[PDB]
């Protein structure tokens, strides 16, 4: 397999998708018009993973930008790789959303969603062996929250066969436009527990923390929050855009990481956490890589994983370092934290080198853990759905678009039933 | 002839059968291109290396392998490589989408778009033999393809050859290497519905050949390159009566005379000796009694165990090289008497000898040294049976829970297989005890 | 009618419809189906003006829902700071509590409104208050790791 059909919807979306698009195209030698002048072999052997090979050297994204305003379209295309995306895979409504997950799930997305299908569906055409779908979107706003679950649904009944791969960005008070913001996001679960195989947590509580504690940006914005998640999300397909030796993709990663079909929320985690120019990070060492891979500063999940146990691991190193030192330091890591990770699962962490480092970096690391500490999470979302629930407080701004109470109470237990699962499996031994 | 048709299925599969066949090639004085000026038959021939060599009009030498994957990364570089003239275009056959390490795809929803291509293809080099005797299989436990394909296939090859034999080279799992998560399920599923469709089955520890680079080959981090050429040097070993004149083993019907006392046991164990780094080309040269008593180490076996744990119910040697047969009689003289190898009392005490006087051949771009004389021991004890139990133990760790159960039944298989797999391991289990 | 008026009227933010049902006698007081006037309406929608329109003219700054809620509750949940701190100046509880155990700090601190955590402990909110779990302000800032907030709560 190898063709992947990305799909962004929705502000942060977009905003966090098109910095995926101009950090890849920078690692495989993509400039804005789609010409390749990379200096490396290995940059274009598995560059139909992402992209499509147009007329001449004209490698174009094969992303999909859905949004129900026009107002992040014209964003998007200002960027600096903003000429590059195929001008008819825009698909962007007129009248907003306005942070509803009702309105994008039923009312203005559902007007929207079919004609969101028919470019997907022949973006798939034009595929030699698709694998599955990637979706970048934030839980807290209406449009990628609400539509994007109705797209994920969509597509999840007309290509059953494939790896619906998720990138949720998870809201926060730190980083709030709304304390509606809960609702979307209650909701949401409810539709990614059923109907994606992969979902990847970008909790903004703590991309804020990270910037604020940790990089000392007394003031963090978007641009800084949105500089982890490229890095992180550049991190998650590495396996996937270049080379190795191993055998990487959608399926054989969740076959791997998804014990049990609704606990497939990662955990991701990246090293070393760097601002946006500060040429700070300039001697890091194999030993400090697998430590800060680990430690739960880096984790983009505001979540303490030594308050659970890892189901499986999966780590990726980049750049030139020796293989030697990487098996013993995760070893080692392994050994120490012993109880950190289930015994019922053996040999549950799985290495990987990478000869290509990421931009502005000699050596990384990234880190993907299915843990039963990610359930800290949802309980942050249930106890904020919770509060505002129990005094009906703005609910018929939901309910006024066709939405039950029901819905309301649903989506609060079937999260509740989540959080129950992975502290069943937290306390399972083996005897 | 009695021909023989290997079969390669998987990324495992296909990379050994491809360092195998480039060790048969230098044995038999093969070029690339499939010429051999050598034995100078003008077609077909009816030598004993007929019997894995097909033979041309032109003078090329063809062999008699499949090679199968459902994914076409391994198998295009070997349509690519140095040997891409040698083997039969249409005998390498791919898919589109792998098995992503599910036996269920393998088996069920991923295998069955391409198992009546991969029969007929097999039918057509049926049709060159005169006297086909059975096939050797390729394969790895751990693998999504490995595994599911290899038992449909082993499956479908009984019903269209139910006289014919049928031998394993199986990988076995090792954390060292890579290996998926659910490895052990694969492994003991391919093990349920391939023990009545296999006659003789050669386990192959990946862990024993890891330690082996390591140790003896003083190499830090084996390759895939590395593993496979070791693995050939003693697959090559196993299949010489094969290729070559001999009184031991001369035909696939004979190993299971030799080495499988019941047709559920058949797991030979299999030990090499010498294995010699080619950095010490200038080493001293090793006695037939010295390999022979390195045969009943523990470190230069293909699967870990402790055979001095168990019992013996046969035990075959295989010597290559400048051995005398009055030195192999005085060396299995001294095993008899000074070791403690229990043999059960239902079966003949002694020790089949077989003697190939070629020296051992080795790859140029190999790791290994060339030596005057190697033995390949091909025993059948019951100690294999703490390999079983390995791999049942992380099997039940995790179907205690049922992780990664969904996988497997949403790719067209009922969760009930997974109990009956376990239970006839757990019969397996069973009989290595009740033999001894 | 009057009431059902000036409720709607409060929660759209209708100023100079509250002023004109109010010159026409509307019950300040005035609750619906469970119990919520006006004054919680406008601290729950964040209507400022109105909030202080009422509160001239008898409005009780304290008065509760069929839950237990009164405005500050509400004000504290949603994060209007200068809703909370009017309420204040005018005499609200602030360690009245709901049904559910919740004091205006407990819906301050879950919904990560530091600021407004800050004013309430200014007015005395009551840091060993618990719910009908048993949890404090505190023991919630610590359940969900918020650093920021169990700093502010030691302060
Ligand atoms: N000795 C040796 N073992 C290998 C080699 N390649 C893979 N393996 C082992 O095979 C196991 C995985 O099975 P694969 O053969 O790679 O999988 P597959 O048969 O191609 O089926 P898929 O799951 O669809 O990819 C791993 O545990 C490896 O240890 C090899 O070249 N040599
Ligand atoms: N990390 C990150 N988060 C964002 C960004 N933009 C918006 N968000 C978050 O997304 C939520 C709002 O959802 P939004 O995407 O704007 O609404 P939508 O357009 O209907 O999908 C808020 O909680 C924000 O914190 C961004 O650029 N980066
Ligand atoms: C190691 O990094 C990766 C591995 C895989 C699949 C294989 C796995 N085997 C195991 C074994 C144990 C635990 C987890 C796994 S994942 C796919 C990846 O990207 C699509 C990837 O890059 C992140
Ligand atoms: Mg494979």
């Amino acid at each position: 397999m190898r063709e992947i059909v990305h799909i962004q919807a929705g502000q942060c979306g977009n905003q966090i998708g098109a910095k995926f698009w101009e950090v890849i195209s920078d690692e495989h030698g993509i400039d804005p018009t789609g010409s390749y002048h990379g200096d490396s072999d290995l940059q274009l052997e598995r560059i139909n993973v992402y992209y499509n090979e147009a007329t001449g050297n004209k490698y174009v994204p094969r992303a999909i930008l859905v949004d129900l305003e026009p107002g992040t379209m014209d964003s998007v295309r200002s960027g600096p790789f903003g000429q590059i995306f195929r001008p008819d895979n825009f698909v962007f409504g007129q009248s907003g959303a306005g942070n509803n997950w009702a309105k994008g799930h039923y009312t203005e997305g559902a007007e929207l969603v079919d004609s969101v299908l028919d470019v997907v569906r022949k973006e798939s055409e034009s595929c030699d062996c698709l694998q599955g779908f990637q979706l970048t979107h934030s839980l807290g706003g209406g449009t990628g929250s609400g539509m994007g679950t109705l797209l994920i649904s969509k597509i999840r009944e007309e290509y059953p066969d494939r790896i619906m791969n998720t990138f949720s960005v998870m809201p926060s008070p730190k980083v709030s436009d709304t304390v509606v913001e809960p609702y979307n996001a209650t909701l949401s679960v409810h539709q990614l527990v059923e109907n994606t195989d992969e979902t990847y947590c970008i909790d903004n509580e703590a991309l804020y923390d990270i910037c604020f504690r940790t990089l000392k940006l007394t003031t963090p914005t978007y641009g800084d929050l949105n500089h982890l998640v490229s890095a992180t999300m550049s991190g998650v397909t590495t396996c996937l855009r270049f080379p190795g030796q191993l055998n990487a993709d959608l399926r054989k990663l969740a076959v791997n990481m998804v014990p049990f079909p609704r606990l497939h929320f990662f955990m991701p985690g990246f090293a070393p956490l760097t601002s946006r120019g500060s040429q700070q990070y300039r001697a890091l060492t194999v030993p400090e890589l697998t430590q800060q891979m680990f430690d739960s500063k880096n984790m983009m999940a505001a979540c303490d994983p030594r308050h659970g146990r890892y189901l499986t691991v999966a780590a990726i190193f980049r750049g030139r370092m020796s293989m030697k030192e990487v098996d013993e330091q995760m070893l080692n890591v392994q050994n120490k934290n012993s109880s950190y990770f289930v015994e019922w699962i053996p040999n549950n962490v799985k290495t990987a080198v990478c000869d290509i480092p990421p931009r502005g970096l000699k050596m990384s690391a990234t880190f993907i853990g299915n843990s039963t500490a990610i359930q800290e999470l949802f309980k942050r979302i249930s106890e904020q759905f919770t509060a505002m629930f129990r005094r009906k407080a703005f609910l018929h701004w939901y309910t006024g678009e066709g939405m039950d109470e029901m819905e309301f109470t649903e989506a609060e237990s079937n999260m509740n039933d989540l959080v129950s699962e992975y502290q069943q499996y937290q306390d399972a031994t083996a005897d | 002839m009695r021909e023989c048709i290997s079969i390669h299925v998987g990324q495992a599969g296909v990379q050994i059968g491809n360092a195998c066949w480039e060790l048969y090639c230098l044995e038999h004085g093969i070029q690339p291109d499939g010429q051999m000026p050598s034995d100078k038959t003008i077609g077909g021939g009816d030598d004993s290396f007929n019997t894995f060599f097909s033979e041309t009009g032109a003078g090329k030498h063809v062999p008699r392998a499949v090679f199968v994957d459902l994914e076409p990364t391994v198998i295009d570089e070997v349509r690519t490589g140095t040997y891409r003239q040698l083997f039969h275009p249409e005998q390498l056959i791919t898919g589109k989408e792998d098995a992503a390490n599910n036996y269920a795809r393998g088996h069920y929803t991923i295998g069955k778009e391409i198992i009546d291509l991969v029969l007929d293809r097999i039918r057509k080099l049926a049709d060159q033999c005169t006297g086909l005797q059975g096939f050797l299989v390729f394969h790895s436990f751990g693998g999504g393809t490995g595994s599911g394909f290899t038992s449909l296939l082993m499956e479908r090859l009984s019903v269209d050859y139910g006289k014919k034999s049928k031998l394993e080279f199986s990988i076995y799992p090792a954390p060292q290497v890579s290996t998926a998560v659910v490895e052990p399920y694969n492994s003991i599923l391919t093990t349920h519905t391939t023990l009545e469709h296999s006659d003789c089955a050669f386990m192959v520890d990946n862990e024993a050949i890891y330690d082996i680079c390591r140790r003896n080959l003083d190499i830090e981090r084996p390759t895939y390159t590395n593993l496979n050429r070791l693995i050939s040097q003693i697959v090559s070993s196993i299949t010489a009566s094969l290729r070559f004149d001999g009184a031991l083993n001369v035909d696939l019907t004979e190993f299971q005379t030799n080495l499988v006392p019941y047709p559920r046991i058949h797991f030979p164990l299999a030990t090499y000796a010498p294995v010699i780094s080619a950095e010490k080309a200038y080493h001293e040269q090793l006695s037939v009694a010295e390999i022979t008593n390195a045969c009943f180490e523990p470190a230069n076996q293909m699967v870990k165990c402790d055979p001095r744990h168990g019992k013996y119910m046969a035990c075959c040697l295989l010597y290559r090289g400048d051995v005398v047969p009055k030195d192999v009689n005085a060396a299995i003289a001294t095993i008899k008497t000074k070791r403690s190898i229990q043999f059960v009392d239902w079966c003949p005490t002694g020790f089949k000898v077989g003697i190939n006087y070629q020296p051992p051949t080795v790859v140029p771009g190999g790791d290994l040294a060339k030596v005057q004389r190697a033995v390949c021991m091909l025993s059948n004890t019951t100690a294999i049976a703490e390999a079983w139990a390995r791999l049942d133990h992380k099997f039940d760790l995790m179907y205690a829970k049922r992780a990664f159960v969904h996988w497997y039944v949403g790719e067209g298989m009922e969760e009930g297989e997974f109990s009956e797999a376990r239970e006839d391991m757990a019969a397996l289990e069973k009989d290595y005890e009740e033999v001894g | 009618d009057l009431g059902k008026k000036l409720l709607e009227a409060a929660r759209a933010g209708q100023d100079d419809e509250v002023r004109i049902l109010m010159a026409n006698g509307a019950d300040v007081n005035a609750t619906d189906a469970s119990g919520l006037t006006p004054l919680h309406l406008a601290a729950t929608y964040g209507h400022l003006e109105i909030v202080e329109v009422l509160l001239k003219h008898g409005a009780d700054v304290n008065a509760i829902d069929i839950m237990g809620s009164t405005p500050l509750h509400l004000a504290a949940l949603i994060g209007h700071l200068e809703i909370v701190e009017v309420l204040l100046k005018h005499g609200a509880d602030v360690n009245a509590v709901d049904t559910w155990g919740d004091t205006p700090l407990h819906l301050a601190a879950i919904m990560g409104h530091l600021e407004i955590v800050e004013v309430l402990l200014k007015h005395g909110a009551d840091v060993n208050a618990q719910d009908k779990f048993g949890k404090t302000a505190f023991d919630i800032s610590i359940d969900n790791g918020n650093e920021d907030l169990a700093e502010i709560l030691q302060k």
